[PDB]
């Protein structure tokens, strides 16, 4: 998924913030 | 006191790798990790910033730390991952900072509203 961003020599598995849930 | 009261560096001021669709180094910067603004210290292109009411996602897997930036930014209009070594230590602190700053450069968004 988008949620890991599979920036060429590697996937990274991301998360979302709890900023735009937190304020 | 110095439990985790922590200096500009060491820690929070990480060289990462600027590295877009391929991992690869298309100018390996810092990204300065504070309060609210990831403040990445380009190549070329000077430090730039990634507020963190503004990472949508962010992330890390073995040196590489990433962030989707909903906003338009200097040099990253959404999943800008960078090879960052200490991604896994960024990304966490990062997200440290995310829960324990609420993050607010100033104007609270009013705080419910009850109007």
């Amino acid at each position: 998924g988008p949620d890991a961003v599979i920036i060429g020599m590697t996937k990274i598995p991301v998360i979302e913030n709890p900023q735009y849930f937190g304020i | 006191s110095h439990m985790d009261t922590v200096p500009d560096n060491h820690r929070n001021k990480f060289k990462v790798i600027n590295v877009d669709d391929d991992g690869n180094e298309l100018g390996s910067g810092i990204m300065e990790l504070t309060d609210t603004e990831l403040i990445l210290y380009t190549r070329k292109r000077d430090s730039v910033k990634w507020h963190y009411l503004c990472l949508r996602r962010y992330g890390y897997d073995s040196n590489l730390f990433s962030f989707e930036s909903g906003r338009r930014c200097q040099t990253g209009q959404g999943i800008f991952a960078f090879k960052c070594a200490r991604a896994e230590e960024l990304f966490n602190m990062l997200q440290e900072i995310m829960q324990n700053n609420s993050i607010n450069v100033v104007e609270e968004p009013v705080v419910e509203r009850n109007n």
